[PDB]
Formats: C-alpha cells, structure tokens, sequence
C-alpha cells in the first residue's frame, strides 16, 4: 500500500536505511547522489554528493550524528551529521576503509565507533570510526561477500555475511572466527536480516528462495518459493512482531511471506524495475523500498 | 607493438619537443591578440549560451578546455602570475612560450638541453639583477601622480582604458582608503577590502566610490526604517530565531501542565536576547544568520534594522571599519548573558539606497577605520563583469606600486634595454651557454613586437629604433636617460616612456622573468612521453 | 587506439579577425531590425507566442526582445541592454535598440578602413560626453505641483501605446498612483511603486471601470459566513503568525498515565486558543488580516466579538494592507498594541465579481499604497495595458526625482546631431569622422518615426536638418501622424532628460562594447 514516493535520484536507488526519529531516511544509488530527506514529508533535509558512482552501501548511525557511505571506490567513508549549517558536507569527509575490492555493504554498531565492511574482496574487515584504523579482518568466504547484518539485542558481539560463496558464515569479533556457517541456497546470496529475537535470520537468494535458519539448531527451518516467483530476491526483511518475512524481488514486485506459515499472506508491487533495498521502519507501522526504477516509494 | 610492452602511446625525442612547442605555441596565440593599449577583447561562449568578454589573461586560460600537458603548464603559469602579483598575465604566457620555441630552436641543433637550461638561468638572474640596478624608478620622487599613471597603464587595454582619468583617480583613492598599518611600522593595503558591487543602469562615469562600506544585502521586514541618523552598528554570528534543545536534550512531559511553560520559554529566551541587545542602544543589527518573524518585529517596533545573511567577509570588514566586536555568543566570563555597549560599532548613517530597480545598504563614514567601496556601473552584466577584472587589476597594480616604491618604464622599454644588455653579455659565459643566454635576448623582444603588430603598425622598424636607441643608452655614457624609451602606440613612434606617465610595478616584470623562465626549464626538460591508455 | 592528439578539447571552435566584427556588427543590426517598426505613434502590434503556450500582444521593445531566444551572443548583448533600459527608466527600450544598432552600422564602416577599434572608441566616448552636455542643455524645467504637466507628460509617454485611446484616464490613473506611493520616512524620499502601487486584472467589463482605488484589493472571503462582509470604519489588525495550535521547535513527548491528562491536553490547547483571540480581542478591533491560518475555534471565538478574519494572505499583499490602512504587522497578539491597530480605513468591502469575492479596504484616508483595478477585454489586453500603466508610472517617477524635461518627436535628436556637427568642425585629428559619424547616425530616431508615419523620408529628414540649421529651432520635430515638420512647443511632447541621457549612455556604451570585441571562441564547458 503505496502512500508516498521520493523521485530524488538521478539515477537507480541502490540502497538505503532508517533512523530511530523515524525522519532522517538516507540512501545511496548508481550516480552517487546521498540524500537524507525526512520520511513524512519527502524533502531533502540535506544531500551530499560522493565523489565517485556505484555506491551501494549506506548505513545511518543509531544516534543519528553521522552516515557511512562506498561503493566501487574501494572506500569507506563517515559523514558526520552535526548541524554546522554553514559547512559544505564533503569537507567533513573521512575516509576509514583500505580496500582492494567494491565495497559490497557496510553497517554500524550500536556504539557508533565501529563500522563492519563487507567487500568482493572475500573479507569483511572491522573498522574503529574514532581512530579511523582496522580493528580486524574476517578471513572466510573464498568469493565476493555481498550482504551483511548485524545481530540486535548486544549482537552477541556477533555478524553474518554472505555472497556468491554459496553459504552465510556468522563470526565473533571477540575472536573473529567463523562461528557458524550454513550452506543450502543454491545460488547466489544477495540479502540476509537477522529475526527480532537474534537467533534467527532470513536470507534472499537469486534462486527466488527465502531460507530462514535457526542459530539454536544450525539447520534452516521453513522454504518460502513459489513456481510463479522465478527472478531471484534481492533484499529480505522481518516485521517488528516478527511474524512476517517482507522481502523485496527482482520480479519487480515484493512477495510478502508468513514467518510460521509462508502461505503467500499478500503480495504488492509499483516499482519499474528491479527492487535493490528494502527496509522495516523501527517503529513497524510502515515499511519502504526502494528500486531500480529512480523512485524509493513508502508503504504504509 | 614492439618489446616494451606498455598499454599506451609513446612519442620520443623531436617528436614530443615539438608537440610541446606546439602547444605552448598554440597557448601562446590564443591571447597574443590581447596585449597592449592596442589589444581587443575577447567573448567566451560556455556552451550554454553564457557569455565572457575579457581581456584579462588568466581569466581566458582559465575559462578554456585544455587537454595537452604543456599547454596546462602555461595556464596554472598564468593563474599563479594572476594570484601572485595581479598583472601581466598575458605577458608572462607570451614569454614563456616563446623561451620555448626559442629553447628548441637551439636543441634541433644538437645544443644539448641543460646548457640551454643553465643559459636561461644565467640569463633570468642577470636580467633580475639588471632591472633592479639601471631601470628603476623611486616612486617617492615623483609623488602621488606616479600612482596615478601606474593605475592608468595597468587599466589601458581595458574596457575602462579611455576613462583612466576618473577610473585611476577612484582606484588610488579607494587603496589609500583601505590602508592600515600593523607592528614594525609596515604600511601594508590590504586589497579585497575593497566591496566591489556590480549593477548595471547609468554609465561608466556615474560609477560611485562609497566613504565607507557598501552591503548587497536588504532590510529583513518592510516595516523597519530605511535610514538611520546616528548607526550604533552590532554585529552577531548567530541566528536569532525560537530556540530549541539540542541533540542531546529532550522534552518528556508528566505533567501536563508545563507544556505551556516550557512553550513560552521557548520564545522567550530570543525574546530576552534581543531585548539587552536593543537595551544597549543598538540601532542596526547584522547578523551572518537568519531571523524569523517574530524578532523582526521586535526591531519594527524598536525602531531598528536588521539585516539577515549578511556575508561573514562583509561582516568582518563592517566590524573592522566601524569598531564593532563580532559576537557568535552572548556570553561572558562572569557565566552570565549580557550585551556591552562597549562593542558596538558607530558610523555617521546607514542607508537602504536603490541602484537601477534593486537596492542595498550602504554604510557612510564609518568611524575608528576608513573603508571603501566601488560600485560599477554599466549597459549590461558581461561589461560590468569586466569593468570588475579591470579593476581588480588596477586595485592589485597600485598595492604593487605602494609596497614596492620602485616602478619600470612600460610599453616594451625594459624589454629591448633587456635584450641589448644580454646580447652583449652572452660574449663572456661559456661557448653554448651564449647562445642559450643570446636566445633569451631575442626572446624577450616578443613584448614590444606583439604591441607593435595589435596596432597594425611596421613592427620590425619600431623594434630596431628602439633597440638602437637603448644600444646608443647602453654605449654612451651620455645618453643614458634613453633607458625609458618605449613605444607610443597611438604614433607608432619611439617616445619617453617615463615622461609620458607609462609605469609597471618592477614586481610585475621581475616575477613574470622567473616564472617564465621556471616554466620553460621544465617544459624543455621533458624529452619522452608516455600515454597511458584510459582504463575506462 | 592511438587517440588524436591536440592542444584544446574538441567542438572548441574559434573565430577571429574581420568575421568576427562583421558578425557582430550585422546581430546587432538584425536585433535592431527586429523591433524597428514598432516605435512612434503609430506602431504596430507584434504577437508573440510563448513557449508555454501563451500568446503576448504588445508593443514595448523590451517584451519583444524578452520573449526572443537567440544563438549570437552580440545578440545577447542587445537583449540585456535592452533589459537595462527597461529597469533603469522604465521606457525608452526600442529606441536604444535602433540607437546602437545605427551607431554599430555606422563603426563598421570605419573599421573597413583601416582604423582600429580604439580610435572609434575614443570617438563614441567624447561623443557620448558632448551628447549629454547639449542635451543638459537644451533641456527645461518642470513645476512638479502642476497637475496639468504632469498629465501631459504622461500622456506624451503613452501616445505610443495601445492605452492611447484612453489616455486621459490612463494619464489620471498613473498620476494618482504615483502621488499616492510617494512616501518620505527618516529624511529619506522613497517612490517603490513596485511594490505598493499592486496592477490587478479581472476580465470583463470595460476598461473605462478600471480605476485607481483609494486603498487596496485582495482575492479573498471571510473565513466563516457569520463574519460581517462590511465596515463602515473597521479598526485593522495585522498578522504574520499563525491563529492555531502548532508543535514547538523542540522535540516534545507526552507521558499519559492518568485518565484525565488526555482530556486536560485537549482542554489546554483549547484554553491556548481561547487565550491568543482573547489578547487579539482585547485592542477591540473590527477585522484581523494573516498570513497564516487561523483555526476554526480560533474563528469562532473572533465570531464571538464581531470580528471579521481573513484567514491566508501573501506578505506583499499584507505589507501593502499595512501602508495603506497604516497598521504594523506584529507576530505575537500579546504584544500587540495601540499604535500597531490600523485605523485610517474608511471602508471595508467585500463582494462579489463575477463568480470570486474580492476584499476591499478602500476609502482610506492619506493611504501609502494602491491597487490599480483594472478591467478589460481579456488576459492580453490587460496586459498590455499593464504594461502601459507601468510605463507611465515609471515616467511619472523619473519626472518627480528629475523635473527636466526635453523636446520629443526626434527633435532633441536632430539638435543634439547639429551640436555635435558643429564641434566636430574645431576637430583636426582622424577622430573627428567617427565623432561626425555618431552625430549623424543620432537621426536614426525621426527617420524611423517617418518611416513608421508613412511619409517621405529623403526630404522631411533634409527640410528638418535645414530647419535645425538656424538658431532657436531646438523644438522642431516631426509629427508621427500627419508626417510634417512641427513645434514640440506647439505640439506638446516632451520627454524626462533622464530617460534621454539613460537611451544615449546605454546606446553608445553597447557600442563601445561591441566595438572592443574580437576572436570569439565557443565550445568549452564550465
Ligand atoms: N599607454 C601605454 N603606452 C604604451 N604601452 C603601454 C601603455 N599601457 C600599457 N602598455 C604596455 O602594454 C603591455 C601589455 O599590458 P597588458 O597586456 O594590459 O597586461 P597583462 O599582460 O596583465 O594583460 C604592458 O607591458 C605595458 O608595458
Ligand atoms: N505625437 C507624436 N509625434 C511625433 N513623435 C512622437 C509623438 N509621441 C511620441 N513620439 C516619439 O515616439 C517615441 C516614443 O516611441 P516608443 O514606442 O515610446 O519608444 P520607446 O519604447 O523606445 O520609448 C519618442 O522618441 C517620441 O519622440
Ligand atoms: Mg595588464
Ligand atoms: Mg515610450
């Protein structure tokens, strides 16, 4: 149920997050163009432009004082968001990330003086945001790593990440090992969210199978396909209750799921092209994704 | 393609040096036509329709596409000209490249490149060391019409060059206006303090010299007055609108009954801080932030301006003319907050003028400092762009010539005393290095030549008067007052420069030799390119 | 690949020599060209269709040029000089066009010759000098308290406009307006009919209705039916604040844990309400003006004091309805005091025209500011009425800051060409052809007004240059209806000298610019 859209974009929206005022949404996409426009209203309360195009990671710190953004850059970089009205943003720039490889997605913690890169190097690299220098690097998938997601609730100190390695691997920087690891989608992987609880997470893979697996078992434990879903899912999300699994589809539509059912509850779509992020709002009232299609409409 | 193996193109040896010839060459030509009293404009379409008309130098090179690396070389060589000393901006590029052409010349001839580069160098210093020793003028002597010439022979060439008269006149006035002295007893002129406000409307002899400080900027609400007796200036750096709680403060409400309360305060605060600063005494209020309604009318009814936005180089300079203090807080040692009578600034009147269907503030007479500023007046914007160049170079020219008392003859005279002293010179260092510091001479006659050709005048028959006329100077002890002798445009005939008002800053010429020359050397230090095929 | 190398980017194209001044010199030509039969009495309409879709009927020069997209940027230049003329004096706008294409043509002939540019220059700028110093002084005084020249200056202003069929009560209109708008306020005279002299348009009617209202008039109602729709002498209270509940600029959460603290709320943002009109209420006044919204509750507790309220007016509209009814625009209704009360208005009105209200607040007494009520055929003869009346008004402004006023008809023309003639002969250097040149090319003004008139221009041009000849015949010019040799003190047009020295400052200094400029170069990006 479309309410409003955000035709801000030059070009195709790529991703995108939220804030805890539920009113400072950000966004990266293909030129390179980071807006943080209100949610309600739809205008921008101010943009930067990065320097570079293809940026697909953008996160948005629990506090709201800065934005990470990159792409394929090879970089990352923290823009702090304090008011200074009379300052032009790229001034502010600082660069954290040294890598070799797009940078596929990148997030905070809940502290935010840490920010997790996830990159076609193969690993995913911790970065201290107050001293700009590497906290530790993730050895692991021998591919690109493509998603990556923080677990709430203390995060267990605690991240998964996956990619066209064919598996998703859960780590532990208070050792920075491989955990878990689980390996059923026979596909590529392009999203995962962790389940409300935190000992649960979902992710999309472009078979168009969402797998949902459980940390207490170490085995995935409900399918969600459909013979009429044929374009694999780009980007996976829970409800605040935890009882459904919205999901957004490369089919230019967005498959709504059951998490104790998967019974095909709804389903919604609007978008012109490929759907590339899909968030829940904090508050779980409403929902927005945005697309391939220039526009990043909200659901309410 | 071959054994080195290299994802790109690869020119060697004459083939590059001439590319790089080229393309200075190429530079060079663009704004040859451009130099001297004789010298025409230029228009500079962007692609969009905007148009450019200029003669200034820097600005042309600086509006242009240029791709070759040699060609960049001369456009940075004639923006640092630009930054670094204001004028000659065209000269120091025509030079440069006609070292160049000259350097290669030489090298074709199997002259190796680093005696023509120690030449050059030779060559420079000599030619600094003779300026500064035989053709210099102390400009004490010649009292303050020496400004007044040197004004004027900086705006010839401009689109202000027929009214140097009136031009000249408002430009010294304005620098000797803005003058300030600091520690040690150094007298400095700090130009861009000079506001220069462009409207177009009546013509340029109407063009006003403000006695004070001119602001683009308004009356934030109609209902104030327009004009004040006795200005009792305060500037603030903060925006004086309803307050509210920062990042870190948040309002939680129990009990109902203070939202209301807390409501009012939240108004109240500005309130307050507008009442001491109206208290005071204050009449015009500055401010670099923005004020919402409910303070402008708390001015209306004060009976004071205010004016928002204002620029914080505006404001620092209003702050420095009338003695104001600029405050980003009202806030003092003791934790308190309070606003001081002793920081407010004083001017004899403040006035919200009107200039061709817009208006502006102009702040008179503004006490404890002098300040000035110009407003240009013209028939439309792209003259009125210029009219701002010429005077820019003219304002930069005059703070040369105070700092540095000492001037040159113009129109070609130091070049041809330059050239026939170098060329006698070269017959006494080294055996190439004379042909090096030979092709310096001869390179430094470009100057006078191109003058000569823009006014469409025989330039080989000026060229050998003048420089007989300087070897006659520099052979007879005699006869060296023809050291001056330049070039009379208007004639084409030789003429005493130096009684015919036509002065440069020695800065000017001293600089735009060494950068010349710098540039030179590294252009001709280059003898293979590599061009690496883009990866996108 | 082995991509081509070369020194600028390419579609740099670049122009230089000869072309380049003969390219500009014919732009400037054909600009002139253009708007060159639509000046004198007896012009014609030009009809313009506006990309948008819109159709512009007129005969100023500046609209004309305006509504023209062109690729030349000589002809650029024209537009903007063009624009220039228009905003410094008001009118004058075609007459500068074919002034500085004539002064263009004729330094082409010059620069064919082997003269450079700088000599031409020279020329234009000592011409430009003497131009000023004879039109100083062939030039008249004007009592400004005489009601009778101000009309007939006013009127010579807009014989050549489409309100000429009209022009008494044009001439009338403007007058009043400008009187009226004249304000003085801390030793500084001030005439911004910009902004408080308002033109509005309503079509229909007949244009002998449009009037000049002793006040102002806006497009709107009263917020609520009950409110009264007419004041004999209503007390005007101003706004700029909103009449509602509004959040605060901090971020504020409620905690409710009692029962009652949900009603208590809404009772208190009631209370706040009840507690804004009561402090409005309390000057006692009969209409308040925002402009923001005001709350219906708001509306009922005004409606409760017999207070009329309009809800949403622009800033412009307000600040006009504050300097005619002379009230102050305050934003806090608890300061709100005595003096800031608007009395002054004689009435307040509000009916209905066609199928909208309009809200009158006429019959001021000394009102700072008017609305031109206008009424007429359609959208574009009310325009071009507009633009007539603006016109006038700027005339009748330049004539109260300049009270000098010069000879019309090409009159002032041909006497400042025969002065500069006659200088010209003391001149020995190679300056004084261009010199003469500028002189003779100064006529372009009566010819187009013959040429325009349908007359002969071979020998009305000589017959007035012989007459310009003898001694006392400044004011001979030509009548741009009947195509004879008359007497501007017989005929009666006369121009502010203001207007005429802006034209001739405008006209040579675009020559001058165009004249300095050479090697066009084109193609670069930012
Ligand atoms: N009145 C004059 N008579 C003769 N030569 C002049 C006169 N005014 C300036 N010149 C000469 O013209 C040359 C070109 O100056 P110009 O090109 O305007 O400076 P820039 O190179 O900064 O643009 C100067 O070297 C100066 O000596
Ligand atoms: N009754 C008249 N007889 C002759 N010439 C007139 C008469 N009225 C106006 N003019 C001339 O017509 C010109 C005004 O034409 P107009 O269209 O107003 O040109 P602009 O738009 O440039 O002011 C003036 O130069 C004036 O001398
Ligand atoms: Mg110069
Ligand atoms: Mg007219």
């Amino acid at each position: 149920k479309t309410r409003r859209t955000l035709k801000g974009h030059g070009n195709k929206v790529l991703c995108m997050d939220w804030c805890k005022d539920k009113r400072r949404i950000v966004s990266s996409s293909q030129d390179g163009k980071v807006i943080v426009w209100d949610s309600f209203t739809t205008n921008k309360e101010h943009a930067v432009t990065m320097p570079c195009t293809w940026v697909m990671a953008c996160a948005y710190a629990p506090s709201g004082c800065a934005i990470a953004c990159g792409g394929l850059d090879n970089k990352c970089s923290v823009y702090p968001l304090t008011f200074d009205k009379n300052e032009n943003m790229a001034a502010k720039k600082k660069s954290v990330a040294m890598h070799t490889n797009y940078l596929s997605a990148c997030s905070f913690t809940n502290s935010d003086m840490q920010i997790l890169t996830a990159s076609g190097d193969g690993t995913c690299a911790l970065w201290d945001v107050e001293s700009g220098q590497l906290l530790q690097s993730f050895h692991g998938h021998g591919a690109d790593v493509l998603c990556l997601d923080l677990a709430p609730s203390e995060t267990g100190n605690t991240f998964v990440s996956g990619g066209c390695d064919k598996k998703a691997m859960v780590w532990d920087m208070r050792s920075g090992q491989c955990v878990q690891a689980f390996e059923t989608h026979e596909s590529d992987i392009n999203s995962v969210r962790y389940y409300p609880s935190g000992d649960a997470f979902a992710s999309g893979s472009d078979d168009a199978t969402c797998r949902l697996y459980d940390l207490r078992a170490d085995r995935e434990v409900a399918i969600y396909s459909k013979e009429s879903i044929i374009f694999g899912a780009s980007s996976v999300d829970f409800s605040l209750s935890g009882r459904l699994l919205f999901a957004g589809y490369n089919d230019y539509t967005i498959n709504v799921w059951d998490v104790l059912k998967g019974s095909r509850v709804s389903i919604l779509f609007g978008h012109e092209n490929r759907v590339s992020t899909l968030r829940v709002s904090p508050d779980g009232t409403a929902f927005c994704s945005g697309s391939w299609d220039h526009t990043l409409r909200v659901w309410a | 393609e071959g054994p080195l193996s290299v994802f790109g193109d690869r020119s060697t040896g004459e083939t590059i040096r001439s590319q790089n010839v080229m393309a200075a060459a190429s530079i060079a030509n663009i704004v040859k036509s451009s130099l001297g009293p004789v010298g025409l404009d230029k228009m500079l379409v962007d692609d969009i329709g905007d148009v450019t008309i200029t003669n200034d130098g820097a600005t042309i090179l600086k509006l242009l596409e240029v791709e070759h690396p040699a060609a960049k070389v001369l456009c940075e060589l004639a923006d640092l000209q630009d930054k670094e000393v204001g004028d000659g901006t065209t000269s120091v590029v025509i030079i440069a490249a006609e070292l160049l052409k000259n350097a290669d010349e030489l090298v074709k001839q199997k002259i190796h490149p680093t005696s023509v580069i120690s030449g050059y160098r030779l060559a420079c210093k000599e030619a600094v060391r003779y300026i500064n020793e035989n053709l210099i003028v102390n400009t004490d002597e010649l009292g303050r019409d020496c400004l007044i010439n040197a004004a004027k022979t900086s705006m010839s060439s401009k689109i202000i060059g027929i009214n140097g008269d009136f031009f000249a006149n408002m430009v010294v006035d304005a620098v000797l206006a803005i003058k300030y002295t600091d520690i040690r007893g150094q007298p400095r002129y700090p130009v861009n303090s000079v506001n220069i406000l462009k409207a177009h409307g009546r013509s340029q002899m109407e063009s006003m010299l403000i006695s004070g400080y001119a602001l683009n900027c308004v009356v934030g609400s109609q209902g104030m007055p327009k004009r004040i007796v006795n200005a009792k200036i305060a500037c603030l750096d903060f925006s004086l609108q309803k307050t509210k709680m920062k990042l870190g403060v948040q309002v939680v409400i129990t009990d109902p009954e203070k939202l209301d309360q807390i409501r009012q305060r939240e108004s109240d605060i500005t309130k307050e801080r507008i009442q001491k600063i109206l208290a005071t005494g204050a009449n015009v209020i500055l401010t670099t932030g923005g004020i919402d309604d409910m303070c402008l009318k708390y001015f209306v009814e004060a009976g004071a301006m205010a004016v928002r936005r204002v620029l914080k180089r505006d404001l620092k300079r209003i702050a420095k003319a009338s003695g104001a203090t600029i405050l980003s807080t009202l806030a003092n040692l003791e934790g308190e907050e309070t606003f001081e009578a002793a920081m407010l600034g004083q001017a004899e009147e403040v006035v919200q003028e009107r200039i061709c269907d817009d208006e502006l503030i102009l702040i008179k007479n503004t006490k404890a400092r002098t300040s000035a500023s110009i407003i240009l007046r013209g028939a439309n914007d792209f003259m009125c762009d210029e009219m701002e160049r010429s005077l820019h170079d003219a304002l930069c020219v005059v703070k040369r010539v105070l700092e540095s008392k000492s001037v040159v003859p113009g129109g070609g005279a130091v070049e041809a005393a330059l050239s026939i002293y170098l060329e006698n010179y070269a017959t006494s260092m080294g055996s190439r290095e004379q042909l090096a510091i030979a092709e310096f001479a001869r390179s430094l006659l470009v100057i006078p030549n191109t003058l000569a050709v823009n006014a469409a005048q025989d330039s080989t028959d000026l060229v050998a008067k003048l420089r007989a006329f300087h070897n006659e100077a520099q052979v007879n002890p005699e006869r060296k007052n023809l050291k001056w002798i330049g070039l009379d445009l208007s004639n084409g005939k030789p003429r005493d420069n130096k009684q015919a008002g036509v002065f440069e800053p020695t800065i000017v010429k001293v600089k735009s030799l060494k950068f010349a020359t710098e540039a030179a050397i590294t252009i001709l230090r280059i003898d293979d390119l590599i061009k690496l095929h883009p990866e996108s | 690949g082995h991509r081509p190398v070369l020194v600028l980017s390419q579609n740099t194209k670049r122009e230089s020599g000869r072309k380049v001044q003969s390219g500009n010199i014919n732009a400037a030509k054909t600009i002139a060209d253009i708007i060159r039969t639509c000046l004198g009495p007896k012009s014609m309409m030009k009809m313009l269709l506006d990309p948008m879709g819109g159709i512009v009927m007129t005969n100023d020069g500046n609209a004309i040029l305006r509504e023209i997209q062109v690729q030349h940027p000589a002809a650029k230049s024209m537009i903007e000089i063009s624009r220039t003329q228009d905003e410094e004096v008001g009118d004058g706008t075609t007459s500068v066009i074919i002034l500085a294409g004539e002064m263009l043509s004729v330094a082409e002939h010059f620069l064919e010759q082997q003269m450079h540019p700088t000599v031409v220059i020279s020329a234009y700028r000592k011409a430009l000098d003497d131009m000023i110093s004879t039109l100083k002084k062939i030039s008249i005084p004007v009592d400004i308290s005489d009601s009778d020249m101000m009309l007939n200056i006013i009127n010579s202003s807009i014989t050549t406009k489409a309100i000429s069929r009209w022009s008494s009560l044009a001439c009338n209109i403007a007058l009043d307006a400008v009187k009226m708008v004249q304000f003085e306020e801390n030793g500084r005279k001030e005439i911004d009919i910009k902004k408080y002299a308002r033109v509005e348009k309503i079509p229909g009617g007949i244009i002998e209705d449009s009037c000049v209202l002793r006040g102002v008039m806006i497009n709107k109602d009263v917020t609520h039916p009950r409110m009264r729709r007419y004041i004999k002498n209503p007390r005007i209270v101003l706004l700029d604040s909103s009449l509602e509940y509004k959040k605060g600029e901090s971020q504020t959460d409620i905690e409710i844990t009692r029962e009652e603290d949900f009603t208590r709320i809404l009772q208190m943002e009631e209370e706040y309400i009840q507690q804004l009109c009561e402090d409005i209420i309390q000057l006692k006044p009969d209409v308040v003006i925002t402009e923001k919204g005001i709350s219906d509750l708001a509306q009922h507790y005004l409606m409760r004091a017999n207070i009329t309220a309009i809800r949403r007016v622009r800033k412009t509209d307000n600040n006009r309805i504050a300097r005619a009814c002379g009230a102050r625009i305050v934003s806090r209704p608890e300061e709100l005091r005595e003096d800031d009360v608007g009395t002054g208005a004689g009435l307040l009105e509000i009916k209905k025209i066609g199928d909208e209200y309009f809200t009158f607040i006429t019959d001021c007494k000394d009102p700072k500011a008017c609305t031109i009520l206008l009424r007429g055929a359609s959208k574009e003869i009310l325009s071009e009425v507009e633009r007539n009346l603006q016109d006038a008004m700027q005339v009748c402004r330049n004539v109260l800051l300049d009270p000098q006023l010069v000879p019309g008809g090409g009159a002032s023309e041909m006497a400042v060409a025969h002065a500069l003639t006659e200088k010209s002969k003391a001149m020995t250097g190679v300056e004084q052809w261009p010199y003469r040149a500028v002189a003779q090319a100064l006529e372009v003004i009566p010819r187009t007004l013959i040429q325009n008139c349908g007359a002969s221009t071979i020998r009305l041009l000589t017959s007035l240059r012989a007459k310009h000849t003898q001694e006392n015949c400044e004011t001979w010019g030509v009548n741009g209806e009947t195509g004879t040799l008359v007497d501007m003190k017989e005929l009666g047009i006369w121009e502010p000298l203001a207007v005429k020295l802006q034209t001739y400052k405008t006209a040579v200094e675009t020559a001058v610019l165009l004249l300095r400029i050479d090697d066009i170069v084109s193609g670069h990006k930012k």
